[PDB]
RNA sequence: CCCCACUAUGCUUAGCCCUAAACCUCAACAGUUAAAUCAACAAAACUGCUCGCCAGAACACUACGAGCCACAGCUUAAAACUCAAA
């Protein structure tokens, strides 16, 4: 039987190392499977760490420039009152509108927020979605 | 002494219950410290004493909230058991 | 063909923004006698009381609003490196979906 | 791809919250303000945890509180009773 | 009308009377609860000595004085010597922490005076004299 | 030890004395968080540079010398004898 050391390499590298001794009579049956088709990272064990100093995570935060958007609308026209549906992959909130058309209004105009804020609202009151302030 | 009388710690009764404004009493010298204020200055408290006592009850406050907080926190989980048997 | 980036970007969680005080629309999935265990579509469900008002009507499979609070609930605690999570989400049971 | 994240600052970050005295200037003149955190039956000031005030606000109304009493604009011992009937904004309860 | 559990201010009028007097006019029973002793003192508005009794004068000796049942005793020979000099309402003020804090107030009441405010003035010193070291015992 | 009374002293002024569990029991500056984290406990582990200090216990916060407004004082500070431990 192989080696219980599991914080000395892995278990591959145990096992080749003690099928090349000797001690291991035949490879076990899941050797040639691992060999041929091998793990993207070998498991070797390693002691989790606690940063300190000016070590910090790399793990960036996800925004996207709709967000700006996304943000003046909830702080002016709040929460809308139509509840989300996030059961259907291709829901579309009334701050989804919004943003569409003002992106659709940024692209075919000019490039003034508060100008397109109100332009977008105006345009999204014709449509006929109630936006109270 | 210097002071007009009859404002400061002063409470009216009501119906003639003279018990319960006098346990209202009480309860104001007690909030607002003076209770143990009197209670404290009967023997002088030497200043490392006082210093050690301040610190051990600021903190005993502290831990005692943090750990209220956790339960407070852990006491949601505490329901019915939704998956009994398996 | 559509990249993991594009599917997150257009995304109906990652455009909902900020989950405090959103309504949602969840499905009751288990009930363990007055408590009712609701899906909203994100990672975990949120658990609520079932109201005294019209109780009956909340069974298995039932559409319900919610307000929700939290998509997660977790706390540090003292002396604890990492943080301790309940694996639930903090949500106000507002009625049938009608 | 133009559909990955893009560096940038929490445009969702919510206002941090401010004492009820924020922005406002706290003179010892003002008896009226300073009254309003002190104990009515024994004029003693109260603390944070009872104010809510910040700490610079706490040790602001603190100093004036302490020099109005002293230049001989505020009571010691008591609240004045004239500002007995004033909002209550510290959480604090007599049953009373 | 809201009851008001804070008293009447002497200069802003109010309605409250006692027997067609105002607070102001109330007789003053002044009880000073100490650790061996209690002792009441009634005097009136303008401060004219009417009635006194301690636990003392009243034939308690050592430490039976420092007690509930000699507070007691005390406040009804007090009521009952103010009682012969015309006074039915008080207003009560009590100076430290003693066993006959209320056990002289409730000798007043059965004496048949009847109490309409109690006020404290315990000496609180803002750090003056420096009090005696703590005992070893 | 408990109760009562009362001194030097605690206070001011002008001079001394120069000691504390004077302790965060962590020397000052600069840097790192990657490693095998790491005797133990205390307070996560280290690196570069500088100064101060330490080489078994006790004799010893001692003796002698020197300095000092200090004279039963403070700083600096040994050796002989002894032990296999501390
Ligand atoms: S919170 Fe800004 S002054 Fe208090
Ligand atoms: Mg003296
Ligand atoms: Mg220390
Ligand atoms: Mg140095
Ligand atoms: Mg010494
Ligand atoms: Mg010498
Ligand atoms: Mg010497």
């Amino acid at each position: 039987a192989g080696s219980r050391l599991e914080t000395v390499g892995s278990i591959f590298s145990r096992t080749r190392d003690l099928v090349r001794a000797g001690v291991l009579k035949e490879k076990p049956l899941w050797f040639d499977v691992y060999d041929a088709f091998p793990p993207l990272r070998e498991p070797v064990f390693q002691r989790p760490r606690v940063r300190y100093g000016k070590a910090k995570a790399p793990i960036q935060d996800i925004w996207y420039h709709e967000d700006r958007i996304r943000a003046k609308f909830y702080s002016v026209y709040g929460s809308g009152q139509r509840a989300f549906d996030l059961f259907n992959p291709n829901f579309k909130s009334t701050c989804q509108r919004f943003v569409e058309k003002y992106t659709e209004l940024q692209k075919l105009g000019e490039t003034d927020e508060e100008k397109l804020f109100v332009e977008t609202g105006k345009a999204l009151l014709a449509e006929g979605v109630i936006l109270r302030r | 002494a210097k002071h007009l009388k009859f404002i400061a710690r002063t409470v009216m009764v009501q119906e003639g219950n003279v018990e319960s404004a006098y346990r209202t009493l009480n309860r104001i010298l007690t909030m607002d410290g003076l209770i143990e204020d009197i209670k404290h200055r009967r023997y002088y408290e030497k200043p490392c004493r006082r210093r050690q006592r301040e610190s051990y009850e600021r903190c005993r406050r502290i831990y005692n909230m943090e750990m209220a907080r956790k339960i407070n926190f852990l006491m949601r989980k505490n329901r019915a058991d939704p998956w009994q048997g398996c | 063909v559509e990249s993991f980036a594009s599917m997150l970007r257009h995304s109906p969680l990652t455009q909902m923004g900020p989950a405090k005080d959103k309504l949602v629309i969840g499905r009751i999935f288990h009930i363990v006698e007055n408590d009712l265990y609701i899906d909203f579509g994100g990672k975990f469900h949120c658990v609520c009381r079932r109201p005294e008002v019209d109780g009956e009507k909340y069974q298995k499979g039932t559409r319900v609003r919610l307000r929700l609070l939290d998509l997660e609930l977790t706390s540090r605690f003292l002396g604890a490196t990492t943080d301790t999570t309940v694996l639930e989400a903090n949500a106000v049971l507002l009625g049938i979906q009608e | 791809n133009e559909d990955l994240p893009i560096s940038m600052e929490n445009p969702y970050k919510e206002p941090l919250k401010k004492c009820i005295l924020c922005g406002k200037h706290v003179d010892y003149k003002n008896v009226q303000l300073l009254s309003q955190f002190v104990s009515p039956f024994t004029g003693c000031i109260y603390g944070r945890h009872i104010t809510g005030l910040c700490g610079k606000k706490q040790k602001e109304i603190t100093k004036a509180i302490k020099r109005a009493q002293i230049m001989g604009f505020m009571p010691v011992t008591y609240k004045d009773p004239a500002y007995l009937k004033d909002p209550k904004v510290c959480n604090i309860r007599y049953r009373e | 009308t809201k009851f008001s559990i804070y008293p009447p201010i002497p200069g802003e009028e109010s309605s409250l009377r006692w027997a067609g007097k105002k607070f102001e006019e109330i007789p003053i029973a002044h009880i000073k609860a100490s650790h061996n002793n209690t002792q009441i003192q009634v005097v009136s508005a303008s401060n004219e000595p009417l009635a006194f009794a301690s636990c003392g004068t009243e034939g308690f000796r050592n430490a039976k004085k420092g007690t509930g049942i000699a507070a007691q005793t005390a406040g009804i020979a007090a009521a009952a010597r103010a009682k012969q000099k015309g006074v039915i309402h008080i207003r009560v003020v009590v100076k430290g922490l003693g066993p006959g804090r209320l056990s002289a107030m409730h000798g007043l009441i059965m004496g048949g005076l009847e109490v309409i405010s109690i006020t404290d003035n315990t000496p609180i010193p803002h750090n003056g004299c420096r009090p005696r070291k703590a005992r070893k015992l």
